[PDB]
């Protein structure tokens, strides 16, 4: 094995052992804040419908 | 010192912080009250326990977390538990109706609704930093405000803090556990829009966590309070590291660095022991070999799987306790020997560990008993995603005869999402395939 | 997260009047509204069937119902009429003669706009209002069709609440007037549209559990009755007590109506033998909870599959032995559960058994089976209608035949569907 | 009142053990899609492993062992004894065996060729796959392949009389979840009938072995038989047992044989999915059910334990 980058203090102690070598955007805040009114106005849509239906 | 923000959305995520921050007081020696004694520093720290905690000039450690639930009841208890004078009022954002177990119901309707106050409540204490790391997400997947406003918070956190890194603390859904049966539905969906926002992402299995506590603490019916104290343990060696002086692991971005080469591939497994019955009148304690060759037990996994029948990308031991390097070698030697750990050809086959001499931390009057010395292990194994099969098969049995659909479109989504989300979840296997195999 | 409860007609008021003298009972509420119990859990959830006024007393969110004075006289000067708000008692004096569409159309009309003014009252001071829950018949006129209307302004007044009703359906064993089949195909249709949770109480079936299982030779409707306040405390007891589980009424929809249209439920209690000393084991529960003598439908759940399956356990007892005598009922018979939907079967446990038991156990099931019950209205329906028999009473007050074709074409839609995911 | 799936309709051995099982009066066959099954008769390509042992209250066991195709596929049979220190090039009842590539051993391959090649020695190789071509050339085979396997041929084997006929022994081994090796007491000769239904069965070849070599089953063969099985299953045994798993495996395996003209066994390869002999259908059947399935699930020997 190897032993590397053998680090110590009081609170312990840190390292890294190798057994063998290898063989070898995101969308901004508009479209966010479109999508989400996107599903508010379907909602508003299919509420609308429903109070339609029940106004016939 | 950077500090760190901890985010707790839905019951959770809420619950399952209180238990964590409980057990953070009782490692740094911090009273309910908000003092902390052993700190001489007083109304200013720049030590490694204040990238978790804020220190007032009269001496109260505040964590850096927010709480936030589309109900009041959980995050009431907290108002009124034993660490009330921990937090403040601020910290604690609550609705009025909460999202029934529906994303599309806590991600467009509700979550619309609450989503700029808590962005606002994050800035207060993101101001309050001088050199922020990122966030710590607790939530779940089943939950439809754990699932369905979580992916609407780590969206907009990509676009306020684009350069912070954010890691997850995932509860998966378990049927033993369960509340809801459109959970799987509510994974892939908060999957799907979170994979892109999340850096790196701890899922916990509540039937790994369930079995644990049935098996090795002998609870016939474990509740929250039982999974959630175990989950803390992990939790705090999970993030001991940057509340404690040390070398590996030191800030959020290092976790990506040691444990995610492929960023979609961010979901390291973890492994814990031992867990030891405080009801057991003796228990011989377990040495260095005994508890790093459980690491590879899979009924000490927080996500049951075999990863003999995969490969690692990264391994990591944190050990907290009497353990010294030299023990933990001869352990690792003996175990190559004994067990199949087959790495990626282009990653080399070696173990990054970490000691922390302090032993590990039990709650007084808690299940778990104390140890001498405890290690946890985070793989990148490959293995890990058997969890996603298994999901995405109960999704597809439903989807199939579109069951529950409707209760998503009605709240604005639309079916063209369950597709997309399901189709990211195709990808996602296949690139542990090829990684794989 | 406050409920609004209506009971409508005289067996939606009978019952209703029962089901508040179980629940009243079991929160340690006497007659006078003043709480007298030995336990928090008691109070914890109070409000969610009981609003708190001056004096530290509790007063039934319910509002009373109907075109004649009669039954609503009866409640008023019943053992626990003296807790209902006066002002909640909403009534007409010409009655609806067993006919939907007096109900409906006609008597109702004139006196539906005094219900909804006392509905808004009840609504506008709650802090979190769930929704509302309607105990009412289909086969007679006030329940029927005055019941179905106010639940058509109640969706248009309140589209974002949670609509529940318990729905005692006609059957000739317990019959008044031959016209019930025709009451309860018109409401149907109103119900697979304006409701999101609806309980099938099948007199057949509380008939036959009164005769055969209860050994009652000559059942009234009291006893019947007493099967559905029974059943009624237990369907709600998630509702009304701490837990996690089908904890309110839009959570319960979410898991229990996988398809909007199909959200009739077959409600089972145990031990059935009620109106007895020796309490049952968990085992016994499970299994009687689960047959089809317990069940208040009236139909055979082996002639179909469960779609999505509620259990709630009530009393102090082995929450593993229930776990695992649950997931024995699944397993050794998983055949009758859709497998497309996993894991539809979820078990709720209370402590505070109900009056008289030390341990019980309600079931919610919507099973495919229920097309049974739709098929049976359906049958007795067109028997009549295909001779237009009786349709006077009905054309006298407006309606055309035109309507009752299309009712029956809805429901036989609903049987269709019910039968398409029965095979699937 | 157990219950099990059938996803491998094809499967002639478990199809008469899912008949057994139902005959007991204590076994439901379920949906081949239907979760809530104690029993798998698992599919043999692309067995959901990561979906088993995921539902409360079932004990969920599995005709099969994951990851035992490194044993049964040819050309990674040959990277495991190759590469397996407990077998390595110390396992001398292993034909000498490459892995080439279709366009790889291929140079090594031609190392060992030209030793034989230089000397006076046989140099008749055989190439096959998971079609075969026998030649002498190692051109003739390798523009035959074009993944295969090529292994040194036996052209010395032991010849059966009269007729002077070439042969293979095929035992049937089962492992069950403790993973006990249980190696059927009855195999099976196929025989050629060319000089070089053509079953030979132990009692029969035995006798011939004392009339003709003076010597028996178990002392000449049986013993090297035993000895590669319990070598080539220990070897693997870390990688596929379900000793602490939440689903338990067994397995019904065909080792293939080859005995030359010394009274040396040889083994030609391993199948994960064997057929039975008519004749032994249905004893070897009753014997998974009784060893690999009863065990598991109890109800209201013809096997050899090879110890471990
Ligand atoms: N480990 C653990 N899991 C929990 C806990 N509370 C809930 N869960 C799991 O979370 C899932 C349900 O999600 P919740 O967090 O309860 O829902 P939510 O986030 O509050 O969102 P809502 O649907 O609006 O209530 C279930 O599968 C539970 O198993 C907990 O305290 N600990
Ligand atoms: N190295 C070798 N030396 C001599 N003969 C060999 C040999 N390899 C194979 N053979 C001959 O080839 C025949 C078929 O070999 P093999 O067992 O690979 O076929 P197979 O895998 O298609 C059928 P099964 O499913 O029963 O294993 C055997 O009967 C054997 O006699
Ligand atoms: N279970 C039960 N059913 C009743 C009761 N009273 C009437 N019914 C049934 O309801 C139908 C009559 O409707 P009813 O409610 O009396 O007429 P309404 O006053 O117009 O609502 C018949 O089919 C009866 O069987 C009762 O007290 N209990
Ligand atoms: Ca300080
Ligand atoms: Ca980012
Ligand atoms: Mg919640
Ligand atoms: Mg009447
Ligand atoms: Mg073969």
């Amino acid at each position: 094995m190897e032993v590397i980058e053998l680090n110590k203090c009081t609170s312990g102690q840190s390292f890294e052992v190798i057994l063998k070598p290898p063989s070898f955007r995101d969308p901004s805040l508009e479209e966010i804040q479109k999508k989400l009114e996107a599903a508010e106005e379907r909602r508003k849509y299919q509420e609308a419908e429903l109070l339609k239906h029940l106004a016939e | 010192m950077r500090e760190c923000i901890s985010i707790h959305v839905g019951q959770a995520g809420v619950q399952i912080g209180n238990a964590c921050w409980e057990l953070y007081c009782l490692e740094h020696g911090i009273q309910p009250d908000g003092q902390m004694p052993s700190d001489k520093t007083i109304g200013g720290g720049d030590d490694s326990f204040n990238t978790f905690f804020s220190e007032t000039g009269a001496g109260k450690h505040v964590p850096r977390a927010v709480f936030v639930d589309l109900e009041p009841t959980v995050i009431d208890e907290v108002r009124t538990g034993t660490y009330r004078q921990l937090f403040h009022p601020e910290q604690l954002i609550t609705g009025k109706e909460d999202a029934a177990n529906n994303y599309a119901r806590g991600h467009y309707t509700i979550g619309k609704e609450i989503i700029d106050l808590v962005l606002d409540r994050i800035r207060k204490l993101a101001d309050q930093c001088t050199g922020l790391q990122g966030f710590l997400v607790f939530h779940s997947f089943g939950g439809g405000t754990g699932s369905g406003f979580t992916s609407l918070l780590m969206e907009r956190l990509s676009v306020d803090y684009g350069k912070k890194s954010k890691l997850e603390f995932s509860i998966y859904p378990a049927p033993q556990v369960s509340t809801a049966v459109v959970e799987p539905y509510n994974s892939i969906l908060t999957t799907h829009t979170t994979l892109e926002h999340s850096d790196c992402a701890f899922m916990v299995d509540n039937e790994a966590i369930y079995d644990i506590c049935r098996r090795n603490l002998d609870i016939e019916r474990p509740t929250y309070t039982n999974l959630n104290r175990l989950i803390s343990q992990i939790v705090s060696s999970i993030t001991a590291s940057l509340r404690f002086d040390g070398a590996l692991n030191v800030d959020l971005t290092e976790f990506q660095t040691n444990l995610v080469p492929y960023p979609r591939i961010h979901f390291p497994l973890a492994t814990y022991a031992p867990v030891i019955s405080a009801e057991k009148a003796y228990h011989e304690q377990l040495s260095v070999a005994e508890i790093t060759n459980a690491c590879f037990e899979p009924a000490n996994q927080m996500v049951k799987c075999d990863p003999r029948h995969g490969k690692y990308m990264a391994c990591c031991l944190l050990y907290r306790g009497d353990v010294v390097p030299k023990d933990v070698n001869a352990a690792i030697a003996t175990i190559k020997t004994k067990r199949s750990i087959q790495f990626v050809d282009w990653c080399p086959t070696g173990f990054k560990v970490g000691i922390n001499y302090q032993p590990p931390t039990v709650v007084p009057g808690g299940d778990l008993a104390k140890v001498q010395r405890a290690v946890c292990m985070l793989s990148n194994t490959t293995a890990i995603a058997e969890a996603w099969a298994r999901l995405d098969h109960k999704f597809d049995l439903m989807y199939a005869k579109r069951a529950f659909v409707h209760w998503y479109v009605g709240e604005g989504m639309e079916e063209g999402e369950f597709s997309e989300a399901r189709e990211d979840m195709a990808a996602l296997e296949k690139d542990y395939e090829e990684v794989g195999v | 997260r406050e409920i609004v409860h209506i009971q409508a007609g005289q067996c939606g008021n009978q019952i209703g009047a029962k089901f508040w003298e179980v629940i009243s009972d079991e929160h340690g509420i006497d007659p006078t509204g003043s709480y007298h119990g030995d336990s928090d859990l008691q109070l914890e959830r109070i409000n969610v069937y009981y609003n708190e006024a001056t004096g530290n007393k509790y007063v039934p969110r319910a509002i009373l119902v109907d075109l004649e004075p009669g039954t609503m006289d009866s409640v008023r000067s019943g053992p626990f009429g003296q807790i209902f708000r006066p002002d909640n008692f909403v009534f007409g004096q010409s009655g609806a003669g067993n006919n939907w569409a007096k109900g409906h159309y006609t008597e109702g009309a004139e006196l539906v706009d005094s219900v909804l003014d006392v509905v808004r009252k009840e609504s506008e001071s709650c802090d979190c209002l769930q929704g509302f829950q309607l105990t009412h018949s289909l086969g007679g006129g006030t329940g029927s069709g005055m019941g179905t209307l106010l639940i058509s302004k109640i969706r248009e007044e309140y589209p974002d609440r949670i609509m529940n009703t318990f729905s005692v359906m006609p059957s000739p064993k317990v019959s008044d007037t031959v016209v019930e089949p025709y009451n309860a195909t018109l409401s149907v249709h109103q119900l697979v549209e304006n409701t999101d949770e609806t309980y099938c109480i099948d007199n057949e079936a509380l008939y036959d559990i009164c005769f055969r299982t209860l050994k009652l030779t000559t059942p009234t409707y009291g006893d019947l009755n007493h099967l559905v306040s029974a059943t009624m405390s237990g369907v709600t007891t998630c509702l009304r007590f701490p837990g996690q589980l089908n904890a309110d009424l839009r959570k319960l929809a979410v898991n229990m109506v996988p398809f909007p249209r199909l959200h009739f439920f077959m409600p089972g209690f145990a031990p059935l033998t009620s109106r007895q000393y020796r309490a049952l084991t968990v085992p016994e529960l499970t299994q009687q909870m689960f047959d089809s003598k317990n069940m208040m439908a009236a139909c055979d759940p082996r002639h179909g599959r469960y779609l999505t399956v509620a259990a709630i356990f009530r009393g102090r007892m082995s929450m593993k032995e229930v776990d695992e005598q649950m997931l024995n009922v699944q397993n050794k018979n998983s055949s009758y559960f859709v497998e497309w939907i996993p894991n539809n079967v979820k078990t709720a446990v209370c402590d505070i058994p109900p009056r008289g038991l030390k341990m019980s156990a309600t079931f919610i099931g919507n099973s495919t089976a229920i097309q049974e019950l739709f098929k049976r209205i359906s049958e007795q329906f067109t028997a009549m209608f295909r001779r237009k028999a009786f349709l006077h009473w009905y054309t006298g007050e407006g309606m055309d035949e035109m309507e009752f074709t299309e009712a029956e074409s809805n429901m036989n839609d609903l049987v269709s569907e019910y039968q398409q995911y029965q095979d699937a | 009142m157990y219950t099990f799936v059938v996803r491998d309709e094809n499967s002639s051995v478990y199809a008469e053990v899912s008949r057994l099982l139902l005959a007991t009066g204590q076994w439901k066959r379920l949906r081949k899609d239907n979760p809530r099954f104690n029993l798998m008769l698992g599919e043999r390509n692309r067995l959901p492993f990561g979906r088993l042992g995921h539902e409360p209250g079932l004990v969920q066991l599995v005709n099969y062992y994951r990851g035992a195709d490194k044993l049964c596929r040819k050309a990674s049979l040959v990277k495991l004894i190759k590469t397996s220190p407990e077998l390595s090039e110390s396992c001398t009842w292993f034909p000498e065996s490459y892995v080439i590539y279709p366009t790889d051993e291929r140079e090594v391959f031609l190392a060992a060729y030209n030793r034989r090649r230089e000397g006076r020695e046989g140099n008749v190789w055989i190439a096959k796959s998971s079609g075969i071509l026998i030649s002498s050339e190692a051109s003739e085979l390798l523009d035959f392949i074009d993944v295969h396997v090529i292994q040194k041929y036996l052209e010395k084997p032991l010849l059966l009389e009269p007729g002077h006929r070439k042969f293979d022994i095929r035992s049937w081994v089962l492992v069950d979840h403790l993973y006990n090796i249980y190696l059927y007491r009855e195999g099976v000769l196929r025989t050629s009938s060319e000089p070089y239904g053509n079953e030979m069965f132990f009692e029969e070849f035995n006798q011939y072995l004392m009339d003709a070599l003076n010597t028996t089953l178990e002392n000449s063969i049986l013993l090297q038989i035993k000895h590669i099985i319990r070598s080539c299953l220990m070897c693997i045994e870390p990688a596929i047992s379900t000793k602490h798993l939440h689903y338990q495996s067994f397995q019904l395996f065909g080792f293939d044989f080859m005995v030359d003209e010394e009274l040396k066994v040889w083994l030609i390869e391993v199948n994960g999915a064997p057929a039975c002999a008519q004749k032994l259908y249905a004893e070897l059947c009753q014997g998974i059910v009784d060893v690999a399935i009863s065990s598991v699930f109890p109800l209201a020997s013809i096997f050899i334990k090879l110890h471990h």
